[PDB]
């Protein structure tokens, strides 16, 4: 169902903001750098991405992904992408002392506090928190998270990933 | 910074 095709358009220096990585055999994206040909085209972290100009990247390496992204031909760059795989959302109302009732280091959740709603709602550890509210949190810094958190009123929809994807 | 809780 979330498959999408996307057209990138190679930058000045001859760069699109993208770095990718082999995980079970797939290419995922690992990073998008802001107002990139990248994120242009709504490449998010954690996306698939099943080919490019043509050609599967099922079972290539990093190293392979990464020299086919450079060996390309200026202004058409094809991909074919499956929106996130690994992406789940988990919803939490914050309590009297406005908490969800979880602990995270370098966005990835690490314990579950007792008797939350992160608790209540099945929130796993080893997981990255990928957004808050719709708000891309990928790579700020843990007290960003934490403002941004704050600030997300009692309702906190968050989109997480295993800790592998990272 | 170690561990932040929300
Ligand atoms: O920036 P990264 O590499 O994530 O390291 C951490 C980051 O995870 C987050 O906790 C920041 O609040 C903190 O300032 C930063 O450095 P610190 O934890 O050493 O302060």
């Amino acid at each position: 169902s979330g498959i999408r095709e996307v057209i990138l358009c190679k930058d000045q220096d001859g760069k699109i903001g993208l770095r990718l990585k082999s995980i079970d055999n797939g290419i995922f994206v690992q990073l998008v750098q802001a107002n990139s040909p990248a994120s242009l085209v709504g490449l998010r972290f954690g996306d698939q991405v099943l080919q490019i100009n043509g050609e599967n990247c099922a079972g290539w390496s990093s190293d392979k992904a990464h020299k086919v992204l450079k060996q390309a031909f200026g202004e058409k760059i094809t991909m074919t992408i499956r929106d996130r795989p690994f992406e789940r959302t988990i919803t939490m109302h914050k309590d009297s002392t406005g908490h969800v009732g979880f602990i995270f280091k370098n966005g990835k959740i690490t314990s579950i506090v007792k008797d939350s709603s992160a608790a209540r709602n099945g929130l796993l550890t080893e997981h990255n928190i990928c957004e808050i509210n719709g708000q891309n949190v990928i790579g700020l810094k843990d007290s960003q998270i934490a403002d941004i958190l704050s600030t997300s009123g009692t309702v906190v929809t968050i989109t997480i990933m295993p800790a592998f994807i990272f | 910074k170690g561990e932040t809780a929300v």
